[PDB]
This record gives C-alpha cells, structure tokens and sequence, in this order.
RNA sequence: GAAGCCAGAGGAAACUCUGGUGGAGGCUCGCAGCGGUUCUGACGUGCAAAUCGAUCGUCAAAUCUGAGCAUGGGGGCGAAA
RNA sequence: GGAGACGACGGCGGGGGCCCCGGGCAGAGUUCUCUUUUCUUCUUAACGGUCUAUCACCCUGGAAACAGUUUGUCUGGAGAUAGGGUUUAAUGGCCGGAAGAGCCCGACACUUCUGUCGGGUCCGGUGCGCUCUCGACGUCCCUUGAAAAUCCGCGGGAGGGAAUAAUUCUCACGCCAGGUCGUACUCAUAACCGCAGCAGGUCCCCAAGGUGAACAGCCUCUGGUUGAUAGAACAAUGUAGAUAAGGGAAGUCGGCAAAAUAGAUCCGUAACUUCGGGAAAAGGAUUGGCUCUAAGGGUUGGGCACGUGCGUGCGGUUAACAACCAACUUAGAACUGGUACGGACAGGGGGAAUCUGACUGUCUAAUUAAAACAUAGCAUUGCG
C-alpha cells in the first residue's frame, strides 16, 4: 500500500491503464475522505480533509474508471 | 466551570407504581458523597425531578455515570427489585430503568 | 453465591419465568393484575 | 563555550517546529492542488495527447 | 443424548475454555440436533448457549498491602527473609548514587557555577567515595566555592 | 570476595594503613537437571526381570543432553571394575 | 575484498512483549452494613514511506593549573575537551495498510431461511521486575572457538556508444511463469519402547497473580481434569503420620531411628594453616501489629545593549531558588496484643581428637562409591 501526496500524480495513477477501480472511504470522526485506487501492484491512497472540493474530485477522476463508496460494513 | 447533566429514567416502573421516584430523590441527596464524604452536595451537584419517573441531575464536578449506575443498583438492592431490574444506558448521560427478558410459564 | 469456585451467570442472559416475577411483586404489594405483566411476557 | 541544557532543549524545540511548520506547508499545498484539479487534469490530459 | 460435540463446537465459535461453555438444560433435543458451527452459532444467538465469566480473582488485597508497605509497615526483622544484599543490592545503590553526583557536577559545569578544575577534583573525591549524597556534595562545593572567595579576599 | 582501579592518612622514596569500587575461582549453600549414600524403609508370584518413599552427592564445570558419523568378537572400547 | 562465518562467562544501556498503577465509556458481580467499589473489552500484522536513534568517521582548533570520562580506568600533540556535521543500526514516533477488520455494548426482527440498525473501541504513568533481542565494554585460555553453496562492491579498461539522434540506464510503472513429495492425529499415569491402556524410560518452545532472596514450599487466574473397582464396619498384626508425666542412652555389638538446630539483623568468634582459609567456627541479643519521624531522587526555568525566534558584545554564579513529578529501600521513636511473633511453609545440630586419600572428578547398569582409578607435580628410558 502506497499514500500519493501529489493530486497529479494521483491523477496519473488513475489514468493508468492497470487501474482496475477505485473506492470512497469517509472518516467522519477524523473529518477525512479517503481516495483508494486499486493497481496491479500498489493500492494507492489519497488522504484529504472532508470538503465539497474533495467531493468535486471525482468528478474530475477519469469515468471510464469504476468508482465506488465504501460501505459501513464489510460483509463477507 | 464545566457543567454534566444526567438523566436517570424510570418511567415505566414508576407508572407500575414499583419505582418510588421521591424516595429514590432522597437515596440520592443521601449518598452521593463530594470529597469522600455524604451529605456534601452543596452547589456542586443538583438532584431534581423533570417529571414522568424522571431524575436529572447537574454536575459540575467529575462525577461519574458509573457512579450513578453504582447508586442507582445499591437502591434497588435496597427496595429487592436488583433481582428483577435492570439500569441499560440508552444514551450520552442517559440511564434508564426496564425489567428483565420475560418468559410466559 | 458461589464466588471462590465460578462467577454468577448475568442476570440479562437468563429469562425470568413470569411466575415468580409476579409472585414477587405481589408480595411487595404491586397490583400485577392492573398492570398486565402478561402483555410484556414474550413467548 | 560549552552550551547548556537550556539552549539544547531550544535547539530540540526547533528542529521539531520547523518539522511541524514544514509539514503544514505540505498539507496546505496538496489543498491548494485540491482546488486547481480540474486545470491540473487538463495538463496530464494534454501531455498524453 | 451426548453433547460432547457441542460443547466442543460451542467452545471453538465462542473462543474460550471447554469449562467456560453453557449449554442449556432445558432445551437438550434442539441443543443436540446442532452439528453444524453455524447452527452453533444460531444457538449462541438465540441464547441457548452463553459463554460464563471469568473467576473472580482480585488484586484489592495485594493493592493494600502495597500501600501499608508503602507507609512503612511489614518492614521489621521479622519479616526480613532474605540478606540485606539480596533484598537492596550495594552495587545498585553505588550505581544510583554515582550517577547522582555525575549528573550534578555536568548540571554545575554547565551552568558555571564550578570551573573544570574543580569539577575534575569533585569527579575523582565522588569516585574515591567522600560524598554520601547530593546534599553532602552541594555542601562540599559551597565550602570550597567559600574558601575560595576568602583566598582571593586575602589576596 | 582474587587481580585491576579511586580517595584519604603516613613514609625521602620503595612500601604501610583505612574506606570504597570491581567481580576471579575445575570456591561454596542451594531450585531444576544428572547421580545414587542410608533406612532392621515400602515392595518380594511387585506398578517394575531393579519400581516407590524419605534421606543423600553435585549443581557454571573433568556439567547434562539430542541428531549425524566412526571403532565389530583372535576384535572394539575402557579416568582399569 | 566483504558477506555467508561462528567460543564461554560477567555487569551496564536501548527496544518489543508480559506484569503493576491511575482516569474515562460500556457491561457484569457485591450491597445487614461498608465499598465514587471489584472484575471484564479498550487491539493494530506482513509490506512500505517519512523523521529520529550507542559505536564510529569528518571539519575548525591546539590541550599542564592536564582534561574528558564509565557501575567497572580507559582515552587524547598518531590531535583530546568544546563547537558543527556525516553515517551502520528500529522490535521507536507519525502516515499508508486500516477500520471497512477484530472486540465490547444496546435496540428491533426472527417457524426456518436468516439477520438488520445504532454507539464506541480513549488518555496517561512506573520499574535493581520476568522474558526475548540489540549495542558498547570487560574477563578466560599451553582451550583461541566449521566449511561450502550463494550474493555484492572494488581494481582494470576490452568492447560498445549521440544529434538519419543514440542508449548494453543495478530508476519507476507495465507483461509473463513458478513443477514434485510431506501436511489428519498422539507425543504420553491409554496413541512411542518396556510381551500390556505397565507408578518405569523418552529430545525441545511459550510460562500469569500473592508471600518470599528465589522458574523453593503453600494458595489463586487462564486452560484442563474430577480418570485411576465400589459399599459398610472400625478387632488383632501391619504400613504411613503424631503425641506422651518423671528420668534422660540406664537401651543396644553400636545413639540405629527419632528429637533437637535452622531464615534474617546485630554483638562476637579459638587452635591449626600451604596466610588463601578455618568461619555460618564457638558463644550470645532480637524478630508481630499499629501510628509516626528522618535520610536516600527526576524534569523544567536566569539579566541587559542592539540587529531581528535566533546572532553577537557583555554582565553572574545564593537557581544555596521556585514549579511539577515519582518509587523502592534503610535507620530511628512511641503505643499496643501475647502461651507463640522466620507463629503455616521453608530451613546448618555443634564441638575435641585419631586413621585415611592432597583437593574438584570417575567406575563395578542389577548386592561392594571406597585408602580403588584418574588428576596436576616429580623422575627415568628411546627417537634427528
């Protein structure tokens, strides 16, 4: 597991071709939303304070790639 | 000055007339000890009834839920319903009272 | 009690027969009957 | 002259403000590429084409 | 009916002792017709099965006992057991002790109130054991910063 | 509580004395382990073709121990019975 | 050339885990009386990123009035102290993994099928503690404590190399593949050997709380058992455990056995001696509980003038002061119960001599453990 610090390099990373999908993970007790794109090797993660310009960036993450919010639960 | 408001329900058992909510009032002004000693209440803590098998109580010292939880059992220890009531925390502060899981013998 | 040798099973995790209940309670002095314990007996 | 236990503990209390000053600066950094997105995937947009 | 099996079982899904499981006395067929760890697991959930608390054992004994030896109590001779070595040992209370004197005589060379000299002599006289305790080497450098304030005055 | 080391008192010095520090020894008490001293011991077609109990020796090493390998009867191995 | 690749022992220091203390949420137990109580959950893997961690090394500079310094006396004109840096080393902090998990609690649903939804999972401290690991030291040797597979760096400069662009880049991402055999269970008072489900024997890892010097003995938690033909009675004789008035070895081949001594603090301790010992010699005094007193520690923090939190030029060693925090020892005193005070457990009887072997050590598995054997030391013979 890897933590992208750069918006463009995690834009690339998306862009990728080997991005399989990508995952919405919000803290709300921490005020946080994490980023979580799923590649070949390296799961990578952008952490970001909890904001509508943070909501607006999948927008501008590529719609090809299969994004998905994460639920409370992780069922079996 | 921090202040703590706490709840103590006993709504139910009150209105089955098995809870004596005035003498509980009492029990409490008794025992609640500020300093390690009994009858030390002063301004610190206030014991009143809002009403419908209510007690609320305002802190501002450190005193504990689990301490009311604690004065709350030693209470129905006293009165023989330990056996048959039981004190659940619904919420943040909030205790109340509710009988035992019932099976129709 | 029997506390040197096994701790006591909590009371939550044993149902109480409504017999006994309101055999208590009518001891204690409670009118059971207008109050309908049978209504919260489960089954 | 030898230093004392005084300016070793300002000299540790320095160090570890400019690493909290420097991480700060990181995260209002990455907020403020947080906002200029939309521009920055318009620029990896056009280097691959 | 044996329900050996589902004690076992019980004990695996619950994760605690054999000794720990209860199984109900009342309701042995239904107990008896789980074979499955999910039908085990059903009956835990119905409460046909509880896991038992732990046995008491309290440290509140063992805390007051602390505390009145912490006070001074249970310390005479006869309820000394073992050598005094044994019990405090001198090479620990040397260690202690000249770790002390090193610390204050770095804390006073640093802050100026004794020069390198001094702090040498201090050094080699806490080594050769003259000082018993911080007190007794505070008292030795006031002297001698004393004295030295009375040569020069002479002077 | 051995060398080594520190401080103080002497002594021209070499040395002497005192208070510490240090932690040597096929040293010592002693738990485990290894062994096997004694008991009108238990047991004596026994739990056992050598066991059980108490007591005893040793316990930082000439200590205890596994697996792999070597030595084979005119032999081997033997701190030698 | 480095790695692989290396003894035993001693104390010291760092880290992980366990143990202990305090606060808080939730749950459970106690509640004649007392107990803001007692207990339970409160966790964070591999793999990575980032910031730091003893030794050591580098730069300035030149040290006696020698200095730095460890518990342990080593270091320094072959350059110390000081000041400033570079690095081996994480089982350290933070972040990703990762809360979505696991755990705890609650409210509904539930013929079954099946569950559904909420609330949390937090904040500190301490240590001659136990355990593992790491690091710097130190001691001992007429003892000096494996090899190979495999991996890497360097020396060297053969070749291969550009602007039709070249690239033979130990960088990042991307593509592909990883066969065979073992894997249950027991590891022992019933799964092995002893003819047996035999009180025997059989190599290791993890190791909680109290008392206590202590992985002694005794009690407890987790986890396990409650299995070893049963019932009744209480004669002799046994086996095992005890006690006994007065005398105290009169017993007996023979004090055989048993009793007595025993921990700790203090006083004190002879002959002999290879000067190391003997020695815990001998012989005495004391030990409970309670209320106090005293001593023994850690962290943080000094005034001006300017430039502007640092740089200077100064000025001072009463910080000998304040604030905060912390634990175990030692000594002293009063009071108080007593037939007992190491109250159980645990735990030397001591001395005067003689013979004998120097000692530590070894053997007769299954009747003899010894003046036997071995040992160091000493002497002789043979071999260039």
């Amino acid at each position: 597991p890897q933590e992208v610090s750069d918006i463009k390099k995690f834009i690339e990373i998306c862009r990728r071709k080997d991005a399989s999908s990508a995952r919405i993970k919000k803290n709300p007790k921490t005020q946080q939303i994490k980023f979580k794109v799923r590649c070949q090797r390296f799961l990578y993660t952008l952490v970001l304070k909890d904001s509508d310009k943070a909501e607006k960036l999948k927008q501008s993450l590529p719609p090809n790639l299969q994004i998905k919010d994460v639920p409370k639960r992780n069922k079996r | 000055k921090v202040t703590k408001k706490f709840i103590i329900n006993a709504s139910q058992p009150a209105s089955d007339k098995i809870f004596d909510v005035s003498a509980f009032e009492k029990f409490l002004n008794e025992r609640i000890k500020v300093d390690g000693r009994v009858g030390n209440l002063g301004d610190v803590i206030k014991i009143s009834q809002i009403g419908d098998g209510k007690v609320e109580i305002i802190a501002h010292n450190d005193l504990s839920g689990r301490y009311l939880k604690y004065l709350t059992k030693k209470f129905l220890k006293k009165m023989q319903l330990r056996d048959w009531l039981r004190v659940v925390a619904t919420s943040k502060g909030v205790y109340e009272l509710k009988f035992y899981n019932i099976v129709n013998d | 009690k029997s506390l040197k040798n096994r701790a006591i099973i909590p009371r939550k995790a044993v149902k109480k027969p409504l017999s006994q209940l309101e055999d208590h309670l009518d001891q204690l002095g409670v009118d059971t009957e207008a109050i309908g314990l049978r209504a919260r007996a489960q089954t | 002259r030898r230093k004392t236990k005084a300016e070793r503990n300002r000299i540790k209390r320095r160090k570890e403000e400019e690493r909290k000053r420097k991480h700060e600066e990181a995260m209002k950094r990455k907020q403020q590429q947080l906002e200029q997105a939309k521009k920055i995937a318009a620029e990896v947009e056009e280097r691959e084409r | 009916v044996n329900l050996r099996t589902q004690k076992r079982l019980a004990a695996s899904v619950l994760g605690c002792g054999e000794g720990k499981v209860w199984l109900d006395p009342n309701e042995v067929s239904e107990i008896s017709n789980a074979n499955s760890r999910q039908s085990i697991r059903k009956l835990v959930a119905d409460g046909l099965i509880i896991k038992k608390p732990v046995t008491m054992h309290s440290r509140s004994r063992a805390r007051e006992l602390n505390l009145a030896r912490r006070i001074g109590r249970h310390r005479g001779f006869g309820k000394r057991k073992g050598t005094a070595d044994a019990r405090m040992p001198q090479q620990v209370l040397w260690m202690r002790r000249q770790r002390v004197l090193r610390r204050l005589l770095v804390k006073y060379r640093a802050s100026g109130k004794i020069d390198k000299h001094l702090y040498h002599e201090l050094y080699h006289l806490a080594k050769g054991n003259t000082f018993k305790h911080k007190r007794a080497l505070v008292e030795h450098i006031h002297r001698a910063k004393a004295e030295k304030a009375r040569e020069r005055q002479i002077k």
